[PDB]
């Protein structure tokens, strides 16, 4: 269990670059589909059904894929927010290894025993010659108080690391992609019949999937 | 003869008491020297253990590897480590100061034991002179 | 009238532009092993799976649209 915020922020930049490239290619695919609806090279009721199919599904499908990229980017930023809030670590290059913290913790017992044993021994030799010369044994709690506080930091950090490692995101992107898959599968089932088929035409003219994609995009704009 | 011998005999009796008192005080001082030698031996052993088992072991919980521990959590941890290491060094210095005080006390007691032996030798020689004068006076 | 050449050229540009959408590059974590950050590749893979499914349908829908145009040419000629 290890995390390097340097690598995480580098992946955030690489993710933004790939999202920028995909959004440009998606916009090109949107323009190509738009050119079909504005074309007069085909006419009739079959063109009315194709225009309804493109404007109510094909273009919204490309729009929702851009919304999926924006949602994936927002979830990556929120995952960084969740890490920097659960562990309390706002450093941009922070490196934390749970096994390395445990290795530092495995040496505390030997130091704690040495401090407690030597303190008992020195206190004995100081009290044995107290009638000859009274000498003060130094306070061992001056060492063990920050020693335990330092151990708490290693105790709390390792715990929050293991705690954050089990944190789960929401189903926002999973629900968006399931809506994409179900819509595409329905368009596949209608591809064997004609565009002017009663069941297929009624589906192409239904704008509920378009309104759903419009609502996801409008929420993203605020 | 009777007031002259009693005069020197009384002075010999006092020097005899001074000898026995000086020897007893020297025996008590020598007993304090022995107890401090024991304390110096055991304190030096615990000082060496404080260096190897406490001060020298601090580097094993430091975490100076930047490739495995870096950020604000290391900063908060390095602060408490510095306070722990500074306290362990201070407590060792305290033991070294007490060890010096014990050594200086041993030296002062050895000087006092020699003075008590010199006082006993003087009292014994005075007793022998007074005893000879008291014996010849009769 | 129906111009099949212009229509087939536009549907060809649709199939080209949709297939021109590349895979979302997977993130690379060499030292980072956190599950919340490692599990992002499953979301990227499921994204490219849904996109590849749209690309397969688009390749079929382009052929479907071209057939509707030539059916319009054949039936309007009669």
């Amino acid at each position: 269990m290890k995390i390097d915020m340097t690598e995480v922020n580098n992946q955030k930049t690489a993710l933004a670059n790939s999202i920028s490239n995909l959004n440009g290619q998606i916009d090109t695919a949107k323009n190509s589909l738009t050119n079909l609806t504005s074309s007069s090279s085909l006419t009739g009721d079959v063109k009315t059904a194709i225009d309804a199919k493109i404007n109510n599904y094909q273009v919204p499908l490309l729009t929702n894929f851009t919304n999926a990229l924006t949602t994936l980017s927002a979830q990556y930023d929120k995952t960084i927010e969740q890490f920097q809030s659960t562990v309390s670590e706002n450093a941009a290059d922070a490196v934390i290894d749970t096994d390395y913290l445990q290795g530092l913790l495995d040496n505390y017992s030997g130091i704690e025993t040495s401090i407690s044993t030597i303190n008992t021994e020195t206190s004995t030799i100081y009290s044995s010659i107290s009638d000859i010369i009274s000498l003060t044994n130094p306070d061992s709690s001056t060492i063990t108080t920050p020693l335990a506080a330092a151990k708490t930091i290693l105790t709390d950090t390792k715990t929050n690391m293991e705690s954050f490692n089990g944190w789960t995101r929401g189903t926002e992107l999973a629900d968006l992609l399931l809506s994409q898959t179900q819509t595409i599968e329905t368009l596949i089932g209608y591809a064997s019949s004609g565009y002017t088929a009663a069941d297929a035409k009624s589906f192409y003219n239904n704008n509920e999937f378009l309104q759903g994609v419009n609502k996801i995009a409008e929420a993203i704009a605020n | 003869s009777e007031t002259s011998a009693s005069y020197y005999q009384d002075l010999a009796n006092k020097e005899s008491a001074n000898y026995n008192n000086a020897i007893s005080q020297k025996a008590a001082i020598d007993a304090q020297i022995s107890r401090l030698e024991t304390a110096k031996t055991n304190l030096s052993t615990q000082i060496n253990n404080f260096q190897t088992d406490i001060v020298d072991k601090m580097s094993d919980i430091e975490g100076e590897d930047s490739s495995q521990f870096k950020g604000d959590r290391k900063t908060k941890y390095a602060e408490q480590y510095t306070s722990t290491k500074s306290a362990a060094t201070t407590n060792k210095t305290s033991h070294d100061t007490n060890l010096t005080s014990i050594t200086n006390k041993i030296t002062e007691l050895q000087t006092q034991s020699t003075s008590l032996q010199s006082a006993a030798d003087t009292a014994y020689s005075n007793m022998l002179s007074y005893q000879a004068s008291a014996n010849a006076a009769n | 009238g129906t111009d099949y050449s212009a229509w087939s050229e536009l549907t060809s540009s649709v199939n080209t532009s949709v297939s021109g959408i590349v895979d979302l590059a997977s993130l690379t974590f060499t030292t980072t092993t956190m599950t919340p950050f490692t599990s992002f590749n499953e979301d990227i893979s499921s994204f490219n799976t849904a996109v590849a499914k749209l690309q397969s349908f688009t390749s079929t829908d382009v052929t479907h649209m071209n057939q509707a145009a030539e059916n319009k040419v054949t039936d309007d000629s009669n």
